[PDB]
């Protein structure tokens, strides 16, 4: 009765997935852009970095 | 993880002698190798230097010509061949490990020597500083030239001596602590002048602290601060 | 530069020169990939010729690495890929199992299943160059017990006499005629375990794989 | 009739998990990036080329300070590289020449390999011998390892082609936990910030979110039609991008249980070898094996640059902690650090 | 003044050496030694075509040509060790095919496979210049306008080491492949082997007679300008260095439309 066994652990495992906490796809996509406005800044590679401060050019 | 050296002793003027130092524990032909010299009035003297092959050879400028060092991989054993000794050769030769990579810890290991008897300038401020235990000092010590290389590294070592003992590493480039010392030490400074801080002192720290200059060859040592209780 | 960077510098050469020397070491070498059905008598030709298994030796003057990859029971497109510059795949297969069938089989037998390897592996993306070194092992039983049954339950098609050179030569055939690269070669051989004699067939084998290889590069063809 | 009754159960199950899905999805996200400016034309160039290896590169990671780099070898080697100044700070040799993973400890003590041996090889190299000696051998795996991440100097979570994943203990060598519910090869692995969850994407066309300390698959993600060979984490842990044979890179976000973003384009048909993101996640850089690398807007999906500097497939990426360089690992034996 | 219409070869030999040139430059699946011989050939005959072929030209078109002495000395200097390095990169191929047919194991390497082809293009080029830098001085003893190198003692010299032991070296180094392709199908002996066998004793055979063909009736004239009285007219001499000339233009085609890689560089560059 492996296959007993196999069902039976699938049916927990969807079981536990099916009942987790969501949000709204607006949420995340104004989370990532608020977190990538945040640190646009700080990026060298978004911003090229002048050769007196890259380490790999000067 | 041990040196051992061999060879010294006394030898009449213009002989000749051979300082040997055997290898145990660690990877020998990975390892450059240096003799350091220190007299009883004059402090520590670095002597020469050999690279991790057969390649870079150096020598001081008192001793240049005169000496001459050998390796032998196969064995883990280095030689140093000395020829028309006088009277200035008379002191203690410590053999020293120093690997060279980026992040690494160069003369961190020190055998026990040898006695023999027959252009950067380091200064200390003060030969002695009057101490108790349980406070914290400060040791001073300045340059002729700035340390501080283009690429950020400032290359000043401390290094201390207890009575009886050879030189451990304690701090390299100025800010760095050595494997197996306590946080108790700590070292800061710019340019040419830097500062070695011990913020609690105990029993241990009583001896000789030696300030060194690995810019460029020759390396010089400074007087020495002698911490007494 | 510093002198830490110099002893940095020289420590970087001489870590190149120790790889320049291994990789130099490396070049005399002729390495193969063996597969099978796994029942093929794969340990056999292994005990013959002496995870992931490596067997040395040195035939004449040249230095043989057998890679056995049977312990490695998941997907080949994930792994195979690494065995691109291997020089050639000796591939095993078992005559004796014309008609030999396993019980999670399912009405297969070992035909129609060896020889889907061997087409997927002829077929293969990174094999397109890569010569094959077929042994027809097991010839001794597969001819007795054809004297029953030649070749009727696996090839229904075949059509011919009772014997061992027709059938195997059929089978060869079919084996063959999976090859659709111009620059791609067969070695074929009957084996059994009395006849140890297999190590110069593959060293002839690499032999010629070499020299055609050389002259494809020479463009003398 | 039971098993009927079981699988009629986990149908109904998918069922409620798809819908549950359908009603998070209130928008999409190149329609809320729609009012956000594009970043242009990013044209990077070569700095350095890393030569020295013999044959295939097939893994590469960063250290913590971004100047070390550690690359693996089919000719048996790993080597530790000087970023800045080209050196070679160290040549390890290898038992096994089959390497397939490699891995930086964040410390900078440690360095792991492993591969088609079912071996776990952790290389110890701060020593005081000098030398950089075989540290641990972790064994129990049944099949080849295909990646290896460390969580601190004495975790390490490995994933393998046994269609599981295991984290082990370096001082005691035994695995403390092992994480099972994938049908086929698991083939990347990419932790999270804070080292408490983790993602392993598998040859089943999905990815799972597993969590470290409880030992249980929290989610699964699918989506892909072929096999997923590359898994990377978005700095803030909320989100991550997998990408696949399909010749499509595929963004999703753990809290919404949904796909966010697909990245593909007609005249891409080579699959992706390895996906890394850009410090502040504006740009996702994606080598294929067309011989390149591409870098998209990882908002809006669009190719905003492309490095074209290698001759064979790109095998590994690489960014530092810092952004400030980029590095790639092609079969061409070559390494190339662009900015 | 009718003999410019012999430019156009000129406008061949540079175009068929250039694209060879580029299907090394432009494909990197064409590195091999054997391929970087073939690149020391086109640089060789794209030489003789520019620096070489227009002069020739000048001096055929009119029967004065008033530049200096020293000039036209360099002219033929150059001349000779263009030619001369044309020849010994054929006979560095063929060397290099019996390398990689009698000794397989060493030519499919990594290390030696790179010494070797450096090796013999240095030696070819050094040997073209010790035999051509004789003519800088002395012996080419220029009567007025006319500079033909006529001094027996580096005529015979430079006709035995240009060319005939060249040629020797080649006949024998084919004569050895042949046999050993003849012998190694004897002992394996499926229509495509006996369609390989029979392209490569027709690529041998086609190399030696195009090489044949194209220079030894010139050096057979050399010889026997100086070492005997027979009537040669002026125009055969030119002639039988215009063949020279034409294999020099020639030698990329069957050098390199048989190898289908060069082919795709071919047409993917075109
Ligand atoms: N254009 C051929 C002229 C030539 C070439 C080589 C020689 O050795 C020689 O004497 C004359």
């Amino acid at each position: 009765t492996a296959s007993i066994a196999q069902a039976r652990k699938l049916v927990e495992q969807l079981k536990m997935e099916a009942n987790i906490d969501r949000i709204k796809v607006s949420k995340a996509a104004a989370d990532l852009m608020a977190y990538c406005e945040a640190h646009a800044k700080e990026d060298p590679l978004l911003t090229p970095v002048p050769a007196s401060e890259n380490p790999f050019r000067e | 993880v041990q040196l051992v050296e061999s060879g010294g002793g006394l030898v009449q003027p213009g002989g000749s002698r051979k300082l040997s130092c055997s290898a145990s524990g660690f990877a020998f032909s990975s390892f450059g190798m240096h003799w350091v010299r220190q007299a009883p009035e004059k402090g520590l003297e670095w002597v020469a230097y050999i690279s991790s092959g057969s390649g870079t050879i150096y020598y001081a400028d008192t001793v240049k010509g005169r000496f001459t060092i050998s390796r032998d991989d196969p064995k883990n054993t280095l030689f140093l061949q000395m020829t028309s000794l006088r009277s200035e050769d008379t002191a203690m030769y410590y053999c020293v490990r120093s690997i060279y990579y980026y992040g690494s810890s160069p003369f961190d290991f020190w055998g026990q020597g040898t006695t023999l008897t027959v252009d950067i300038v380091m200064t200390q401020a003060t030969s002695s500083v009057p101490v108790t235990p349980g406070e914290s000092v400060s040791i001073s010590c300045r340059s002729s030239k700035s340390l501080l290389h283009s690429n950020g590294n400032t290359y000043l070592y401390w290094f201390l001596q207890r009575p009886g003992q050879s030189p451990q590493l304690l701090i390299y480039r100025m800010s760095n602590l050595a494997s197996g010392v306590p946080d108790r030490f700590s070292g800061s400074g710019s340019g040419t002048a830097f500062t070695l801080t011990i913020s609690r002192l105990e029993a241990e720290d009583v001896g000789v602290y030696y300030c060194m200059q690995h810019l460029e060859y020759p390396l010089t040592f400074g007087a020495g601060t002698k911490l007494e209780l | 530069l510093s002198a830490e960077e110099r002893a940095a510098l020289e420590r970087s050469k001489a870590i190149e020169k120790n790889l320049k020397e291994d990789g130099i070491s490396a070049a005399k070498d002729v390495k193969l990939l063996l597969l099978g059905a796994g029942e093929s008598g794969e340990s056999t030709i292994v005990k013959q010729m002496k995870g992931i298994v490596e067997t040395h030796f040195t035939f004449k003057n040249l230095h043989f690495r057998l890679f056995d990859v049977g312990g490695q029971r998941s997907e080949r497109k994930k792994w195979i890929h690494c065995f691109e510059d291997v020089t050639a795949i000796i591939f095993c297969v078992a005559l004796s199992g014309y008609d030999q069938v396993l019980h999670e089989d399912e009405t297969t037998n070992r035909m129609h299943e060896s020889l889907m390897l061997f087409d997927s592996i002829c077929n293969n993306k990174f094999f397109i160059d890569t010569s094959i070194i077929l042994f027809l092992n097991k010839k001794d039983l597969f001819g007795e017990k054809i004297k029953k049954s030649p070749l009727t339950i696996c090839f229904p098609e075949y059509t011919g006499p009772n014997t061992y050179e027709d059938a195997a030569a059929y089978i060869q055939a079919q084996f063959e005629s999976k090859n659709r690269s111009p620059n791609k070669e067969i070695y074929c051989h009957m084996t059994c375990a009395t006849d140890t004699n297999n190590i110069q067939v593959v060293f002839d084998a690499v032999t010629d794989i070499i020299i055609a290889n050389n002259l494809r590069g020479c463009g003398l063809y | 009739s039971e098993l009927d009754q079981l699988r009629q159960e986990a149908e109904q199950l998918k069922n409620q998990i798809r819908d549950a899905r359908k009603a998070c999805a209130d928008a999409t996200l190149s329609q809320i990036t729609n009012n956000i400016d594009p970043v242009g034309r990013i044209q990077m160039r070569t700095r350095r080329t890393l030569r020295g290896h013999l044959a295939k590169i097939y893994a590469m990671h960063w250290g913590t300070d971004s100047r070390l780099l550690v690359s693996a070898s089919q000719d048996g080697k790993l080597i530790i590289w000087d970023s800045y100044t080209t050196n070679k700070v160290h040549a390890i040799p290898l038992r096994s020449s089959w390497v397939m993973t490699c891995a930086y400890a964040p410390s900078g003590n440690y360095v792991a390999c492993g591969g088609l041996d079912n071996i776990c090889s952790i290389y110890n190299l701060k020593t005081r011998e000098g030398n950089v000696r075989v540290s641990r051998e972790l064994a129990g795996h049944t099949g080849y390892l295909s990646c290896c991440r460390f969580l601190d100097d004495n975790q390490i979570v490995t994933s393998s082609g046994d269609t599981t994943c295991a984290l082990w203990d370096i001082e005691t060598g035994q695995q403390t936990t092992t994480f099972t519910g994938h049908t086929g090869d698991v083939m990347s692995l990419s932790l999270a910030p804070d080292t408490r969850l983790f993602v392993s994407g598998a040859c089943d066309a999905s990815a799972k979110l597993w969590d470290v300390r409880e030992g249980m698959c929290r989610q699964t993600f699918t989506g892909h039609e072929s096999d997923i060979n590359a898994i990377c984490f978005f700095p803030n842990g909320n989100a991550f991008a997998t990408g696949s044979d399909d010749a499509t890179c595929r963004l999703f976000d753990l809290r919404a249980d949904q796909e966010l973003m697909t990245y593909s384009h007609d005249n891409i048909i080579c699959g992706i070898t390895s996906v890394s993101f850009s410090k502040s996640g504006r740009l996702l850089l994606a080598g294929y094996d067309d011989f390149n690398c591409n870098v998209w807007d990882a908002l809006k999906a669009d190719r905003a640059g492309v490095l074209a500097g290698h001759d064979n497939r790109v095998s590994c990426l690489g960014v530092t902690d810092d952004g400030m360089a980029v590095a790639t690992g092609s079969w061409d034996s070559f390494l190339k650090i662009w900015n | 003044y009718y003999a410019t219409l012999l430019t156009l070869l000129i406008a061949v030999i540079v175009f068929g050496n250039v694209l060879v040139c580029m299907a090394v430059s432009r494909e990197k699946a064409l590195q091999t030694t054997t391929n970087y011989l073939i690149v020391s050939l086109a640089v060789a005959d794209l030489l003789v075509a520019t620096l070489v072929m227009p002069w020739v030209v000048y001096l055929e078109v009119v029967g004065e040509w008033k530049f200096s002495r020293i000039h036209c000395d360099i002219f033929v200097t150059l001349d000779v060790m263009m030619c001369t390095a044309s020849i010994l990169n054929l006979c560095a191929i063929s060397i290099d095919r019996y390398t990689a047919v009698a000794m397989p194991m060493l030519y499919n390497t990594r290390y030696s496979s790179k010494r070797r082809v450096t090796v013999m293009i240095s030696i070819v080029w050094v040997l073209s210049f010790t035999i051509s830098c004789p003519l800088l001085f002395g012996l080419n003893n220029a009567d007025q306008n006319e500079c033909i190198i006529a001094n027996p003692a580096f005529v015979v010299y430079s006709s035995i080491v240009s060319f005939y032991v060249p040629f020797i070296v080649t006949l024998l180094v084919y004569i050895k492949i042949y046999i050993v392709l003849r012998r190694r199908r004897k002992r394996v002996n499926r229509k495509l082997s006996q369609q390989k066998e029979k392209k490569a004793t027709q690529m041998l055979a086609i190399v030696l007679g195009v090489f044949i063909i194209c220079w030894l009736p010139f050096f057979i004239t050399h010889i026997l300008n100086i070492h005997c009285d027979c009537n040669i007219p002026p125009v055969l001499y030119s002639a039988f260095t215009w063949l020279g000339y034409v294999n020099s233009a020639v030698n990329p085609i069957i050098y390199t439309t048989f190898n289908i890689e060069f082919r795709k560089a071919f047409l993917k560059i075109l």
